[PDB]
């Protein structure tokens, strides 16, 4: 293979990039993630959402319009009764809830915002284009889509939230999955602009301008 | 009507993890282009620092017991320490005990001679082998 020459080749070859990487970023390279998020990395067992409330209500005079959720579901694997737990209910008052349930647990997710004080309204249908079908095996249907079940309380009558802007059906490819499609986001800006939202077991991906991001891997 | 970017930065304070934002509440940009638990804090750089005086370099199994109390990778250790002598090969520094002050006068011995030589890719001296 004449290959000893080869291995310390790419390792001097391998080294220039750190050293490349390490001086861009001394000379500010900008990070992916946008400027004006916010993520936070905790376990949500162990988060005292009293700070996320103080801190919000305190910079902001409001508390979040839309929260969304991503649970990790034990089929990284956090028991079913610790999601339920979560003090949602104080986190936000007025305006909508997202929360992508998997079918082992859509009826689960259901009676989950219901416990929350949520009510049923909308569900997200998000399909997955080849690219333009999903094979994944169902128990009794193929899946070819997972669901975002959306729930509202309070007074959404306000101007500050858009009826009638947003699809059901989002067509995304199943880009670096597990990972939800970008167009969520921009059906959110659609449904109410400029708003302040909430991320809960988000990932690196997920951070997006405005949103107070609570993940584990952050 | 409300400012995002002060929001963000006054929550980021209070809320971001210590890495994550800047002591003036911004985002450190370093830390989101480094995996997991691997970003490298300005702590433990006067940590390694403090090692290459102590016991010497090449010595990482000596220092990694000391500074880096379990876990850093032996091999970013070798690789940052290219980036405290300003040389590419640190074969010619191996086992040698280096003062801050002086890692800082080989760094700049280092990088003035690459550039005269046309050598220096990055700040870091290309040592011909
Ligand atoms: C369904 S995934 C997230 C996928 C996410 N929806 C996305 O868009 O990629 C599960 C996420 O829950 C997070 N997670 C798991 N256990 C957690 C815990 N105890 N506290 C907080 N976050 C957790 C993990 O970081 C993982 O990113």
């Amino acid at each position: 293979q004449g290959l000893l020459q080869d291995i310390e080749k790419r390792i001097l070859h391998y080294k220039q990039l750190f050293f490349k990487e390490q001086n861009e970023i001394a000379n500010g390279k900008r990070s992916m993630v946008p400027d004006n998020s916010i993520p936070i990395c905790s376990d949500v067992t162990k988060l005292n959402f009293q700070a996320l409330i103080d801190a919000q209500m305190r910079h902001a005079g409001k508390m979040f319009d839309v929260i969304m959720m991503d649970p990790p579901w034990q089929l990284d694997s956090l028991s079913d009764e610790k999601i339920q737990n979560m003090p949602i209910q104080s986190l936000q008052q007025d305006g909508f809830i997202f929360v992508w349930a998997i079918n082992a647990k859509y009826r689960v997710t259901i009676k989950m915002i219901e416990n929350w004080g949520y009510k049923l309204v909308d569900e997200i249908t998000w399909v997955k284009k080849t690219v333009k079908i999903a094979k994944g095996h169902g128990f009794y249907l193929q899946h070819a889509k997972e669901s975002c079940l959306i729930g509202v309380k309070g007074d959404v009558d306000n101007g500050r939230f858009k009826k009638n802007i947003a699809s059901d059906v989002i067509f995304s490819e199943r880009r670096g999955q597990s990972q939800k499609p970008e167009e969520i986001y921009q059906y959110i800006n659609q449904l109410c602009p400029n708003g302040n939202y909430l991320e809960i077991f988000a990932r690196r991906n997920n951070l997006h301008d405005n949103w107070v991001s609570i993940g584990n891997e952050l | 009507p409300l400012d995002f970017t002060q929001y963000a930065k006054n929550m980021r304070k209070d809320l971001s993890n210590q890495d994550i934002c800047l002591e003036d509440g911004a985002l450190n940009h370093s830390y989101f282009l480094t995996k997991k638990g691997q970003y490298w804090t300005p702590l433990n750089q006067k940590a390694l620092q403090r090692g290459i005086e102590l016991f010497g370099v090449g010595n990482w199994k000596e220092i990694n017991y000391d500074e880096f109390s379990g876990k850093a990778n032996i091999v970013e250790l070798e690789l940052r320490t290219c980036m405290i002598l300003g040389i590419n090969d640190i074969t010619e520094y191996y086992g040698k005990k280096i003062s801050e002050e002086e890692q800082e006068e080989i760094k700049k011995s280092n990088i003035a001679k690459g550039k005269k030589e046309n050598k220096l890719k990055d700040n870091i001296y290309q040592k011909l082998q």
